DNA sequence: ACGCACGAAGACCAAGTCAATGCTTAGTCTAA
């Protein structure tokens, strides 16, 4: 793939909406998905409503809406593409920790896009980049855009296991938080602080702010096993 | 025309940036501030933000990028996860509403979405020394930088005051500005360290969905 | 443009810092599992390095208020002191829209996203107040750059700078206040006490009845009113300095800040609304490193030309200009 | 008569953390 909103043609593959207006003027970019909107094509002029509160992750100011938003702004869409791995092959669900690690240490090697929300349900299908190389993921989560590399996720986690090898009471070197939204998120622990060699903590203070989103759900006290997401692109189609 | 490092120091805590920050970025909105300035808001700033005292590295297809480096992080402190939230005083806007000041017919505010909406958003912010290298004019870059106050972003909020900046020229074996976003048929003998592929602007803004193209991202320093 | 306010805080400042964090009756924060923790709402804190102790570099947090803060703090000053009533002069009606473009700069008037021509933002930019703070559907880049307030102490020495060491502080300035919830059921003393109570002595009873239960069954294993816990505050009187710049700014727009400035002093810092924290007096403010801060505020011969361009702005100002600054 | 109000609803996994700062010892005379 090459945009988030290629998704719906090439993994659910649903037709475009009927009544939907045709571009006779010059192409300009999508208001949500970047794609340009060339002449011939179909769109429709933005009508998200007062409860729209993304506008700033919005393309451009086109006000038009790719056939393929209009089908990723549906709520069946937003509601199961809420914690989405969109590759190849189809879309995975991503919501269980075991799911996470095998993610964040064995990425698929095709281009896929990560879906993560922060609350209920909301706007992720159109602002999530795509993921070129499985070495440079890039993670959607919730108004956070996310940086998650797998080699730091693995360094850190042999970090870890060798500062826990001895203690009997294992205990995380940095403190980390699943909502991203502790005032210590990413801080050294009193355990990394004087119980670490300074490579050790130099590494863990130097980490992307995704890769401490991700140790959040990897690194644990028993680390979870991974395993193969299912498959999930049978129900968003068929609750569509 | 030059080889050139360019080191900032902060006065104030920065919002540690998520991708790579480019020291042609900066330079080209230093540039535009300096163009509006002297001519309003009324231009357009992609016709002022390419006048950089840098030379540029052309690729074999044509794709271009400015010689200059993504600023290295290194970080003083460790990194501070800053809490700002967002929300309409209710009891104000129910005031302005019984009055006449407000044209709203609506019983309840919704702070889930609305115009009424709660939020909570964090950034991290980190006291780190900005070191990057570049190819260009000292004298010119030197006054560019010398009207820069602050670095990164939240801006707005003050975050990331500039004590003091240095240029200083250095031997080209140090490291090299190839540590930036250089174009997908970029040669592999200038290239510092690994090099992953992922999609980037090759030109600033950065920031601009529409402006993406696979590029190759330093891994060691994204 | 470069303002710089010296504010005391005749209050204390409570600026709550987000988590769940514990202390004990003697004060020790984060208590072992040992001892008895109650509930802390500590003050907001920022981690900044300085030479604590003869040290080369020492990350030791220093209290502070949040500089989103003190924008909105600015904002509403701004709104409720001059705009406002400028408005309502005129018996202006805003739509939801611009009403929330003006109090918050929340696009969900017309969260499609609209274009903005160079004319348009030359003329919107220029606005006495929406250009200082950007936003609506529009969403500019505002003009003021506010910073926080960092309190003039001695571990913010490199952010506030040597020009006010005099009223610095060399101990900390954070204080534990404990506050208490009392049943007032178990007060009551006499029938006359019950008598406003429509239940009168049975009411009462059934409640202490009720209350005994569930405290039996949570110590064996629906919460009361009775609660014991403590709130950290940055202590009153120590002095604190503000720094605004505004890029590029207008006669309107300084004159604007010149006269949030005059009535900033009604407004309280951060919270603590019931228990009157936050407030505050301004000291000093200096105009490009020219005081102007007379004893009946800021005035002088070298302001007068802001605050005529202000009152000439608010004079014509018609809600018609919020409602094209925010597509409504 | 399109615009706005207002409930129901649909994603639903889920840990480990919570200090960040202590430090010593008597010469000057050159304005009333
Ligand atoms: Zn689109």
């Amino acid at each position: 793939m090459r945009y988030p909103s290629d998704v719906v043609d090439q993994v659910f593959k649903l037709p475009p909406d009927k009544g939907l207006l045709t571009w006779d003027n010059d192409p300009v970019a999508c208001s949500h998905c970047a794609r340009p909107i060339e002449k011939g094509d179909l769109y429709s002029p933005s009508s998200v409503g007062a409860f729209f509160s993304d506008t700033r992750n919005l393309a451009s100011t086109s006000r038009s809406i790719c056939w393929r938003c209009l089908i990723l702004r549906k709520k069946q869409m937003l509601n199961g593409l809420s914690y989405a791995l969109i590759t190849q092959d189809g879309v995975f669900q991503i919501s269980k920790d075991t799911n996470k690690a095998w993610l964040f240490t064995t990425p698929p090697p095709a281009p896929f896009f990560v879906m993560h929300s922060s609350s209920t349900m909301q706007h992720l299908c159109w602002r999530t980049p795509v993921t070129l190389d499985n070495r440079l993921i890039k993670v959607r989560y919730g108004n956070n855009l996310f940086v998650v590399r797998p080699e730091a996720i693995r360094e850190a986690l042999e970090i870890a296991d060798r500062m826990n090898e001895g203690q009997k009471k294992w205990q995380a070197p940095i403190f980390l938080d699943r909502k991203a939204a502790d005032s210590g998120h990413g801080a050294l622990t009193k355990a990394g602080r004087e119980h670490l060699s300074a490579a050790d903590q130099e590494f863990l203070l130097n980490i992307t702010p995704g890769e401490r989103w991700a140790l959040a759900y990897i690194m644990h006290s028993k680390r979870p096993q991974p395993e193969e997401p299912e498959c999930i692109t049978s129900k968003i189609l068929e609750k569509l | 025309m030059d080889f050139l490092k360019v080191t900032i120091n902060l006065g104030s805590p920065m919002v540690e940036p998520g991708d790579l920050f480019h020291l042609d970025a900066l330079l080209g909105a230093l540039r535009v501030s300096e163009v509006r300035a002297e001519l309003g808001d009324g231009i357009n700033p992609r016709d002022h933000h390419y006048d950089l005292p840098l030379e540029q590295y052309r690729s074999r297809s044509g794709q271009w990028v400015f010689k200059a480096s993504a600023f290295h992080i290194n970080k003083g402190a460790a990194s501070q996860n800053w809490m700002q939230t967002s929300r309409i005083n209710t009891a104000e806007a129910a005031r302005h509403r019984s009055e006449g000041f407000l044209l709203l017919r609506a019983a309840k505010p919704n702070p889930a979405g609305g115009p009424f909406k709660n939020s909570l958003y964090h950034y991290p912010l980190v006291w780190a020394t900005l070191t990057a290298y570049c190819v260009g004019d000292q004298a010119r870059i030197a006054d560019l930088l010398s009207q820069c106050r602050q670095i990164g972003g939240r801006r707005g909020v003050g975050c990331g005051r500039v004590a003091g900046f240095s240029v200083e020229v250095v031997p080209e074996v140090e490291c090299t500005w190839a540590l930036r976003a250089m174009p997908d048929d970029s040669e592999q003998s200038i290239l510092c360290g690994e090099y992953a592929l992922a999609m980037s602007a090759l030109q600033s803004p950065y920031w601009d969905r529409s402006l993406h193209k696979p590029a190759l991202v330093p891994t060691s320093l994204a | 443009m470069q303002i710089e306010v010296l504010i005391r805080n005749i209050t204390p400042i409570f600026s709550a810092a987000p988590g769940s964090y514990y202390v004990s009756l003697d004060g020790t924060i984060n208590p072992p599992q040992g001892a008895s923790r109650f509930p802390l709402t500590r003050a907001r804190t920022m981690t900044v390095v300085a030479e604590t102790g003869d040290g080369v570099a020492k990350a030791v947090p220093l209290p502070i208020v949040p500089g989103n803060t003190m924008r909105n703090l600015l904002r509403r000053t701004m709104l409720k002191d001059v705009i406002e009533p400028a408005l309502r002069d005129k018996s202006a009606q805003l739509s939801i829209g611009a009403y929330a473009t003006a109090y918050a700069g929340n696009s969900s008037g017309n969260p499609d996203g609209v274009p903005s021509s160079f004319d348009e933002i030359v003329t919107m930019r220029a606005h006495p107040f929406l250009g200082l703070f950007g936003g609506g559907p529009r969403m500019l880049q505002g003009r003021l750059m506010v910073d926080s307030l960092y309190p003039i102490h001695q571990f913010s020495q490199r952010i506030i700078g040597s020009d006010y060491i005099n009223d610095s502080i060399k101990g900390g300035i954070t204080e534990i206040v404990w506050t208490r919830r009392n049943d007032p059921i178990l007060q009551l003393g006499s029938p006359d006490d019950a008598a406003v109570i429509e239940g009168g002595a049975q009411a009462a009873n059934d409640w202490i009845t009720s209350l005994l239960a569930t405290t039996k069954a949570k110590k064996g294993k629906g919460r009361g009113l009775k609660a014991f816990n403590a709130h950290e505050v940055v202590i009153a009187g120590v002095k604190w300095l503000w720094r605004i710049n505004v890029d590029r700014p207008s006669e309107s727009q300084i004159g604007l800040i010149l006269l949030a400035l005059n009535k900033l002093a009604n407004q309280r810092i951060a919270g603590g609304h019931a228990k009157d924290y936050g407030r505050f007096v301004i000291e000093d403010v200096i105009l490009d490193g020219e005081s102007v801060w007379t004893p009946s505020g800021v005035s002088g011969q070298a302001t007068e030309q802001f605050f005529d361009a202000i009152a000439e702005a608010l004079d014509g100002m018609t809600s018609s200009e919020f409602e094209q600054f925010a597509a409504s």
